[PDB]
């Protein structure tokens, strides 16, 4: 007469261990279907073989034992969405881990949509403004276009990412719904503390209110890793199918991929190259395939990504660097020698690049980087090559000058993304050539006070480029009267 | 016959017969699902028991779940009625346009053309591209590899020669996009409709669409280069008339293959590698190819995993080629674009029998300064430049030059250059580039040969740095 | 109940039970045994089996011998009656000196603090070492991490930091010994006793000793660190105050865990590793710390195989520090002591806001010019220094003297140096550096910069040479 353990609804585990339950019956569950411990513990049904079911347990297995009940959920694994994440700290399932209590979603998502396909997109064409000089003008980022963020530990990775999230304030303060930028912080492998200091340091920059965090720390379940990132990538979908714009970040892939890993060997799936899963590429292409660009008819919303893969010894050429490469709009190389010389934001320029190019950028920035990428990449080569104590001609004479001025005009501090009108303005005295005869050890006080005296004086000027979104030959008048001027003052 | 879904891992299933069992490569419908889902037979396990690939996601799927074998292996839509049309890996359209009303269907694995059926004529086909045209000509009806790690110029190459090639191209296109970005099939389709290439309205469309991107499963991305040349084969054999096929990227052929690799139950090969890897990648690419019936003129861009070409997978598509277009992340961080490597590319054309001795030599003559450059590089970095003799020091500074006059603004990659792109005939190749040999322009600056066309841009922007 | 082993290899014990199936995390009881035997299950098999995990010798087992659940996870004595004592990974007493006699136990396994309870103070502490403060300085209740190659000096570093932070903490410190030398376990003891931070007459002792050392089998080693940091949680927080924990070698947590991993059926990772080498990590290191509650000050000595840090067990172990300290052989074999790398050395607290601008400034030029000299020493491996530019002679030359200020005699080191020890305070060394950055000590010839305390005794070195 009892029939509530019948074994197509429930099962029972057979074996446990390291994160897997092998589970008997559960003969109705779906692949990927959600199920659930007597304990009160969810898991996810991943192999369905004929005799069992492989079951990845999302928390401590501890508590599982022989002989519990499992039970069917009828749901493919999904989360939490919508607004009511924003300012909120989760974990890879979606339920607060702040301590400011429950989330009152309306609305779920399933963690494993494919991507939208051809027909609901449109070219990547609106500037995702990182603020940063070095890579708003020399690898430009657009709305739903994915951007990775490469190199080795401390190299300045995950501060490229927090000043990107920072800078949208102005816009998320605006008036300009069209601008506002959403974000979202995917916390991988990292250490709980480390992810406290971040989101206060969101706080105190008071971008916490427009941002969701997602953290699955070192110390939760490998499959907690694993799914973090797509669950994550759920409620940014949210915003993009909604006519909105979200920005997500994933710190890192490389942790998430060591998860990967150790479950699926745990699932006795045969190891591949580097003893990674044959897939490794599937795991992460699947992912940022999602983060996209929607057109009109689809609601115009958009998701932009950016990848985290941490390097060995500044190898960027290793698999799995170059896999994620290989799936990415481009991508932000750092290196340690750069970062210790003073080359901040230590970025490589001929190693770097960003795959939707001018297009992500504004006329203005356009007038003023143009041909600064390629130049800087040649500038690079000659001054390598020029240490030889070889003759040298005027021209490249003067492509040094420039190439060691520009250096430094990208150089940049932390917490303090600048307005594209500021960045093309100090852009503009450098390219234009205005410097070439300034000391280049003199270059970071110049901008410093450049900018504050544009700033302070030129208000009209720095709004109108704004406002254009471009430099008019009026613009251009005055800008050479105010850099020609101020720099004879300067060098007074 | 009908079928029970027995196992389920990942994009591999096993399917249980009770009666009639279907033959490896026949296509399997699952029952019960909002949208078509096929699955291939790869092997006869025993017992009744076939193993499957997916030809989209496995979720959702139960043990007991019903299944149809259709009697075949995966047919689809071949003929003009696919022009101006996007396909998937199972003919469907993915373009929201409705059927593709052809009135003959094909199968995506069939027997490669014999050897009696090869053609061996070869004739130049220039593309304006400085460095191809003269160091590693491509030829029409001509197998062309485009070699690549990741991000150093692949796509963009086979954007520029589809714009160069394709759009005067009389016959027909077939582009498959395999394994790559969704973005990148959303913009050419676009570019495409700009071009007029394709047509939306009326019936002029002169290019097929296939695609199956990195967002889909393995078994999708495994099948869908059979599907796109699959539909080429009909326009060279049920037609005849000139094809162009291009692939971006093949590579992901053989990734998919390896992902499934294990759950299909073999040992690994080197480097974590199927077993088959040759043998599969034979039986695609003996069919990728012109004939005695028609012509096809086949562009692939390759992807070479941790930029290693001697990685079994770019390693073992060498033979199947008659041009080779190697892309170097050496020469991208440069600035150098093209970043194609001038001293490993190659072409079976480049014969002075064939393409004429002025062309050989001068082609000859630049890979021979440049490889005496590069053997020299390392030492004057060390000694200096002082230790060289007036000529040895004369060859360092016109092969720099060389080097530079091998750049090229594409028209594809305006956004990317900031400069007009160029185009320049094949003749103005060999004479600048002949001209800089014979030292007619040592007076001029390095940087004047730096991303221009034709050898006039050189001596006029030298002009422009002057004053 | 009880159960019966079916199985025995290495440290792996398979055990059946035909009533009441032990959980994950038990400390099981195996009879007919001398000593104490735990077995600490891993795992469920099926059919009322279980794999565990053997913290002592597995000689003498028998296939049917009995073995009983004690109901919980392995539980050890914690409290102030924990210092002075020496006690192994059960919490057994191991210097002869009785029974620890506490009113409380704790299990060694536990959940990490919640994402609530953590601490966002930062507040440097001072060492009094020259590179470490100036660099990337350490933070109280921070956790600090050691990395060193075979015999580049893990060791005497922690020791010096237990002889200039320890001694003067008003706190409680605790000491682990994982996988190291027991004489030196011999040693560090005998220290104490000496200089009275150990007392075997009253209660003043001030250090808990918890020892599981390169003698003992896989389990135990693989286990030890849990007991060490088990006796450190409950002072952080049973007591709120601060705690110091020193741990001499958290490598071998991983290599022991290498071992069994090998034995428990699981398919191996990269360099042979076990698959769970990140996660195992990580539920053991996110207890090690600072809580809201309490602040423990962590100071981890980390081995690298073959002096290659992309091994993945150094490799996994940067993610948990806040200070990284890198030894280097190169350096040593210089002569130069502390072994620290200058630019692979960082610390989560090396920022303006947080030590000042001019620390900061200090800090990053220092850094700028040794890369600049590296940059260099490729062409100067070949030609030499004579071939530089008089430029680049200048960054040559003010570079390394700035790589021998770096260097400093220990006090814990005098015992075979011969040198007395120095304590140099964190405004003398950014002065110093400052000098050594803006020239004014060109004049200065190296040898004046090596193995001395503050800058004064660079200059009457240099004097000292006529
Ligand atoms: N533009 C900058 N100027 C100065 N310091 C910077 C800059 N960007 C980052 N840093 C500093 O460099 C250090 C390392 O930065 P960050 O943590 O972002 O690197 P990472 O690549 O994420 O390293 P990890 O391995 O710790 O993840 C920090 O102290 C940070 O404040
Ligand atoms: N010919 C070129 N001129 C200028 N930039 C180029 C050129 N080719 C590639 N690039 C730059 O490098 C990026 C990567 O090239 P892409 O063709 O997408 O690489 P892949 O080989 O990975 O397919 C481009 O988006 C662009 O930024
Ligand atoms: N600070 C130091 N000053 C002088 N010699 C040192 C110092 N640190 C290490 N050494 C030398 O290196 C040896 C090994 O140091 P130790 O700490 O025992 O190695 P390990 O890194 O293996 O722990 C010491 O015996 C000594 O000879
Ligand atoms: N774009 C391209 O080929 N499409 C346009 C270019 C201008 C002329 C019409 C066709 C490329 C697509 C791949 C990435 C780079 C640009
Ligand atoms: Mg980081
Ligand atoms: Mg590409
Ligand atoms: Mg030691």
């Amino acid at each position: 007469a009892d029939t509530s353990v019948d074994l197509e609804e429930t099962g029972r585990v057979l074996s446990i261990g390291d994160g897997i339950a092998r589970v008997h019956g559960l003969r109705n569950v779906q692949a990927e279907e959600m199920v659930e411990f007597s304990s009160g513990l969810k898991g996810m049904s991943l192999n369905l073989e004929p005799d069992n079911v492989g079951v990845v347990v999302f928390g401590n297995d501890k508590l599982i034992k022989e002989g519990d009940i499992v039970k069917r959920t009828g749901a493919i694994v999904d989360v939490p969405v919508g607004e009511e994440l924003l300012g909120r700290v989760v974990d890879a399932l979606g339920n607060a881990i702040d301590g400011k209590g429950p989330i009152g979603s309306k609305a779920r998502r399933r963690v494993g949509l494919k991507a939208p396909g051809i027909i609901p997109r449109i070219s990547v064409r609106e500037p995702m403004q990182t603020g940063i000089k070095a890579v708003d003008s020399l690898v430009p980022i657009g709305r739903g276009q994915r951007e990775l963020i490469i190199g080795d530990r401390q190299t300045g990775k995950t501060s490229i990412a927090i000043d990107t999230i920072i800078n949208q304030k102005r816009f998320n303060d605006g008036t300009d719904e069209k601008k506002k930028l959403y974000c979202i912080y995917v916390a991988i492998g990292q250490k709980r503390s480390t992810v406290a200091q971040l989101v206060k340091r969101l706080t105190d920059a008071d971008a916490m209110k427009y941002t969701i965090v997602v953290s699955a720390t070192a110390s939760d379940a490998a499959p907690l890793q694993y799914l973090a990132p797509y669950s994550g990538c759920s409620m940014g979908e949210y915003f993009r199918d909604n006519g909105k714009h979200a920005l997500i970040i994933y710190d890192d892939l490389s942790k998430q991929a060591v998860a990967y890993r150790q479950m699926s060997l745990l699932l006795r799936r045969p190891p591949g190259r580097e003893a990674y899963p044959g897939d490794v590429f599937y795991l992460h292409s699947r992912l940022l395939e999602r983060a996209a660009k929607m057109n009109d008819a689809f609601g115009g919303g958009s998701l932009t990504a950016l990848p985290v893969i941490e390097t060995q010894a500044g190898d960027v050429s290793a698999y799995i660097p170059t896999n994620v490469i290989s799936i990415t709009d481009g991508q932000i190389f750092l290196e340690t020698e750069l970062f210790y010389k003073g080359i901040r934001p230590a970025i490589n320029v001929g190693l770097s690049v960003s795959r939707v190019g001018s297009a992500a950028q504004t006329r203005a920035m356009k007038q003023v980087a143009g041909t600064m990428k390629l130049e800087l990449a040649q500038y690079r080569e000659v001054a390598a090559f020029a240490q030889f104590g070889s003759d040298l001609d005027a021209a490249t004479q003067q492509l040094l000058s420039r190439g060691v001025r520009l250096t430094e005009l990208l150089k940049q501090g932390q917490y303090s993304p600048m307005a594209i009108e500021e960045q093309v303005a100090v852009i503009y005295a450098g390219v234009r050539g205005y410097l070439d005869k300034l000391e280049p050890s003199k270059i970071t006080k110049f901008e410093n006070a450049f900018l504050s005296h544009v700033i302070s004086q030129h208000q009209a000027l720095l709004g109108k480029i704004r406002t254009d979104g471009k430099i008019s030959e009026e613009s251009d008048a005055k800008l050479k009267e105010i850099v020609t001027n101020f720099l004879a003052g300067f060098e007074a | 016959t009908t079928g029970r879904i027995v196992a389920v891992i990942g994009a591999v299933v096993d399917v249980q017969f009770d009666e009639g069992l279907p033959p490896i490569l026949n296509a399997l419908e699952v029952q019960g699902r909002e949208t078509r889902l096929v699955l291939e037979v790869a092997q006869h396990l025993g017992e009744s028991t076939v193993r499957t690939i997916a030809m989209d996601g496995t979720e959702g799927l139960v043990r007991g779940q019903k299944v149809l074998d259709s009697g075949a292996p995966i047919r689809i839509p071949v003929g003009p009625e696919t022009l101006g049309r996007i396909m998937n890996v199972i003919g469907e359209p993915i373009d929201e346009r409705g059927p593709i009303k052809t009135k003959q269907f094909a199968a995506i694995h069939a027997e490669a053309p014999e050897f009696v059926e090869m053609s061996v004529e070869q004739e130049i086909l220039v593309t304006g591209i400085k460095v191809v045209d003269l160091l590693a000509p491509y030829a029409k009806g001509g197998k062309i590899g485009l070699f690549g790690g990741a991000g150093v110029g692949k796509t963009v190459l086979i954007m520029e020669l589809i714009n160069n090639v394709a759009k005067a191209h009389g016959g027909y296109s077939v582009f498959a996009g395999v394994g790559e970005r969704t973005r990148e099939g959303n913009d050419l389709y676009h570019e495409m409709i700009e071009s007029g290439v394709i047509n939306l309205k009326d019936a002029t469309s002169k290019v097929a669409l296939v695609y199956g991107q990195m967002n889909e499963p393995p078994g999708a991305r495994a099948r869908v280069a059979l599907t796109g040349l699959t539909v080429a084969e009909y326009f060279r054999d049920q037609e005849g008339q000139d094809v162009l096929l291009f692939i971006d990227n093949i590579f992901r052929f053989t990734q998919a293959g390896s992902e499934v690799s294990a759950l299909l139950g073999r040992i690994p090969s080197a480097v974590g590698y199927q077993p088959t890897l040759a043998t599969d990648m034979g039986t695609m690419q003996e069919r990728i190819t012109t004939t005695k019936k028609g012509s096809i003129t086949s562009v692939q861009a390759i992807y070479v995993p941790a930029d290693d070409l001697t990685d079994p997978a770019p390693a073992t598509t060498f033979a199947h080629l008659d041009a080779t277009t190697v892309l170097s992340r050496a020469i991208a961080e440069l600035g150098i674009y093209p970043a194609v490597d001038p001293l490993d590319s190659t072409s079976r054309i480049m014969d002075p029998n064939i393409v004429g001795s002025e062309h050989y030599d001068v082609a000859r003559g630049v890979q021979k300064i440049l490889q005496d450059y590069k053997s020299l590089q390392d030492i004057i970095a060390i000694l200096g430049m002082d230790e060289l003799s007036e000529e040895d020091k004369l060859t360092v500074s016109r092969a720099r030059k060389i080097q530079r006059f091998l750049s090229q603004p594409f028209q594809v990659a305006e956004v990317f250059t900031g400069h007009l792109g160029k185009l320049v005939p094949l003749k103005e190749t060999i004479k600048g580039f002949q001209q800089i040999l014979a030292g007619e322009y040592d007076h001029l600056p390095e940087q004047a040969f730096y991303m221009v066309g034709p050898i006039e841009e050189a001596v006029a922007k030298a002009d422009k740095l002057a004053e």
